[PDB]
RNA sequence: GGUUCGUGGUAGGAGAGCGUUCUAAGGGCGGUGAAGUCAGACCGGAAGGACUGGUGGAGCGCUUAGAAGUGAGAAUGCC
RNA sequence: GCGGAAAAAGCGGAGCCGUAGCGAAAGCGAGUCUGAAUAGGGCGCAUAAGUAACAGGUCGUAGACCCGAAACCAGGUGAUC
RNA sequence: GAAAGUUAUAAAUGAAGCGGUCUGGAAAGGCCCGCCAAAGACGGUAACAGCCCGGUAGUUGAAAUGGCUUUCCCUCCAGAGUGGAUCCUGAGUACGGCGGAACACGUGAAAUUCCGUCGGAAUCCGGGAGGACCAUCUCCCAAGGCUAAAUACUCCCUAGUGACCGAUAGUGAACCAGUACCGUGAGGGAAAGGUGAAAAGCACCCCGGAAGGGGAGUGAAACAGUUCCUGAAACCGUGUGCCU
């Protein structure tokens, strides 16, 4: 596919390796890749008082028989007002990973898609002198983007983060930390050939 | 009610029957009253049966 | 991400119970009327006959564990011939492939499956079958 | 926490290649002069656990 | 798409669903009036869902998925 | 566990399950145990699929669907009746 | 003991729209134009604000006190080799019997560790252990002491987070709550949030002793009137279409 610069002309073409970028998109392992991901950025820090936790309540509040009200327990039964709650939520972890194999195959196959559906640049550079959010954004519209992007880049580059940190739709990453839920929560992919490179590398 | 050259003292443990049941009893040492001087001064104090075994004052 | 569809039959609808009749699982909560299993932590523990003396009661226990039991990594026949002809077999070399992983006690070769290759296969055991069926493709065993 | 294997049953059983439970009969210690030479040959042979009896205890000696 | 035989039902097994709170993504509504609340002769096989109007005065649906403190008429239940 | 953002990967093969069973065991092994047996019989093989993860059902340990005793034990408080 | 650095405990500075127009009580909303962004965190502001305010990113800042890190001061200090005449190397100790306990190990074939009681070694040609015990071999040198880190927990402090609660929930306690109240006492232990953007909290008139009303006025609204957002149901009434 297409290989277009910064001011967005065309530099030639790359050849994407087709192991990563070419193979038949697993859905099914994505949408499991996708719910464990956001499974396990649950906090889970949701608590209640069940009957022993809550204050006071030792005694029996009136005696077994001849009073001719119910027969109680505590006045912190669940059934009273202020009383414990039965179940209800107790603090755990939602966090679970698929087999190494299943996550693999979801990256390639939600990286497939993106070439599928044409959302994915490859961009020969991005820099920036210095911070300057001004000039990422006029970036943004030479490449013609105008959607939420996920911009993966190598050659360090730290302008590129300050530059974009400020814009609501676009997240910057290394290259290193490209993710299924990061891929999936963006519609265009921009990605420089130096990140293309570390990305095939890995996969 | 100790020893006061060594530290023995009362300790808890079991009584046991035939039939295994436990009660809780305990071993007092074999304590006696004794006039020795640990401090320059002679005093009356408890002492072990083991440790008057050798070689203390009286 | 708005389209998200999980493969079909993987995930399924839990059961509730006691929430009302007309899911069939109403009021009783498919306990049914009474006894000790209609009960909270209600139930006898896992082989409870209700008092009639349990199977494993009825029956004699039998023999001893050895402190000193050997149990051997074992390779048939059949995997040798993944290895090229005229190559020297050791557990070193069973290990890397990736045909036994953890050697208990050594490897013992067994001659279930049949050998086409001639190789020369040492192992810390091998079946009486085994050995004569390594030779007999033209091959020598040393017990290392 | 992990289930803990019934270990009376531990001594008792074992698993056959099928997954299914071998034991030994009853009536084999003394007693002997009430039995007869024919029940003292087949006494003396393992059994299988029935099938009735396995569905009761098969969770108590997974593993 | 037809044909044939079926479709009373307690304990109970099996299935498909409705609705509630929250999350995500998408797409919307809303001071030209949100939720709630009141009324009605509307719609769906049921759980249920709309529409119109009054009150109300600022938030709320919908789609697909996910997670549950998820549905009450009875407990001499508690307030 | 290291790395990291309460990330994602990567690293981490120690371990676990499976790939062979039979026998109390020594052991032998597509067999093995019993047996004097080359017999018969038991369990196996010949009739290879497992494993990791998630979801449903059920069970176990936990209060384990909710409410309810009379009681028991421990430390205190009371002879202003 | 100094000194230097750094962190904490106050702060400072900080870009860009009074943009036009529509609805409205009010515009942060709609429509149409701009702009800043290392700042589109959060909150407030008469409805929903990157550009109105407090701020935010970034960049600065400490007289004083405390912490930390360095450096200096100060203080303290022998360590290899060769022999093996002799000497030393933890005693009522180790161990044993009896009685208990701890060991996953219920006295068991019961090693190992501890307590009481009684008995009681060897001491380099020495001693202990390897789950009764003996022999061999192997590994150790008890009966003296010290020792950071990796671990546990949180009354607290600072900064944050949540497919946690939202007033019968969440703490017992959003409110002067361990209060009121109950109990001789130990102890037990509640209920109870919302005017409006702003008090602009109803001058004045009228009936009434007052309460309370009706006007008038304020307000977007007063059927928002000082407990005052919404305001279901039970329950209590007035009126009346059909029936008795
Ligand atoms: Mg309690
Ligand atoms: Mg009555
Ligand atoms: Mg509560
Ligand atoms: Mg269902
Ligand atoms: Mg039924
Ligand atoms: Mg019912
Ligand atoms: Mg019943
Ligand atoms: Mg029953
Ligand atoms: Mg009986
Ligand atoms: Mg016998
Ligand atoms: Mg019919
Ligand atoms: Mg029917
Ligand atoms: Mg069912
Ligand atoms: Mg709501
Ligand atoms: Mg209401
Ligand atoms: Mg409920
Ligand atoms: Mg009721
Ligand atoms: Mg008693
Ligand atoms: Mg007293
Ligand atoms: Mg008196
Ligand atoms: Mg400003
Ligand atoms: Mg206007
Ligand atoms: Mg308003
Ligand atoms: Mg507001
Ligand atoms: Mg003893
Ligand atoms: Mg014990
Ligand atoms: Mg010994
Ligand atoms: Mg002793
Ligand atoms: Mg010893
Ligand atoms: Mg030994
Ligand atoms: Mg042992
Ligand atoms: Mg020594
Ligand atoms: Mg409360
Ligand atoms: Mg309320
Ligand atoms: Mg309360
Ligand atoms: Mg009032």
């Amino acid at each position: 596919l297409s290989l277009l610069k910064q001011d967005g002309t065309n530099a030639g073409e790359i050849t994407l390796n087709d192991t990563v970028f070419g193979i038949e998109p697993n859905e099914k392992v994505v949408v499991d890749v996708i719910l464990s991901q956001r499974a396990s950025l649950r906090q889970g820090t949701h608590k209640v008082k069940n009957r022993s936790e809550v204050r006071g309540g030792g005694r029996k509040p009136w005696r077994q028989k001849g009073t001719g009200r119910a027969r109680q327990g505590s006045i912190r039964s669940p059934q009273w007002r202020g009383g414990g709650v039965v179940f209800g939520p107790t603090p755990r972890s939602y966090a679970y990973k698929l087999p190494k194999k299943v996550r693999r195959l979801a990256i390639k196959s939600i990286l497939s898609s993106k070439v599928n559906e044409e959302k994915l640049v490859v961009l020969e550079g991005l820099t920036f002198d210095a911070p300057k959010t001004k000039e990422f954004a006029a970036f943004l519209k030479n490449i013609s983007v105008d959607t939420k992007a996920l911009i993966v880049v190598a050659g360090e580059s730290e302008n590129v983060e300050l530059s974009a940190r400020n814009l609501q739709g676009i997240t910057v990453i290394p290259a290193e930390s490209i993710s299924v839920l990061e891929v999936a929560k963006h519609d265009k992919l921009i990605i420089t050939k130096a990140a293309v490179e570390k990305v095939e590398e890995v996969l | 009610k100790e020893c006061v050259i060594t530290g023995r003292k009362s300790r808890s443990g079991n009584k046991r029957s035939h039939a295994m049941n436990s009660s809780k009893r305990t071993w007092k040492a074999n304590l006696q009253k004794v006039r020795i001087l640990v401090n320059g001064k002679p005093k009356k104090v408890w002492v072990s049966a083991r440790a008057l075994k050798s070689g203390k004052v009286e | 991400l708005h389209e998200l569809k999980p493969s079909e039959g993987s995930r399924k609808e839990r059961n509730r119970v006691g929430r009302g009749t007309g899911s069939g699982n109403g009021k009783t909560s498919g306990r049914g009327h009474k006894g000790q299993k209609a009960r909270s932590g209600g139930g006898v523990r896992l082989g409870f006959e209700g008092g009639q003396l349990p199977l494993f009661r009825r029956i004699p226990k039998r023999g001893f564990t050895n402190i000193n039991r050997k149990e051997f990594a074992i390779v048939n026949l059949d995997v040798l011939n993944r290895f090229e002809d005229g190559t020297e077999v050791t557990p070193e070399l069973l290990v890397e492939t990736g045909i036994i992983r953890n050697e208990k006690s050594g490897i013992k070769i067994l001659s279930n499956g049949n050998i086409e290759k001639k190789l020369t296969v040492k192992a810390n055991k091998f079946s009486a079958a085994a050995k004569e069926a390594i030779e007999a493709a033209g091959g020598k065993t040393e017990v290392i | 926490p992990k289930m803990k294997t019934h270990r009376g049953s531990a001594k008792r059983f074992k698993r056959t290649g099928s997954g299914k439970l071998k034991r030994r009969h009853g009536f084999t210690s003394h007693m002997f002069a009430n039995k007869s030479q024919k029940q003292k040959r087949k006494l003396r042979k393992s059994a299988m656990v029935s099938a009735g009896d396995f569905k009761r205890i098969r969770q108590m000696v997974a593993k």
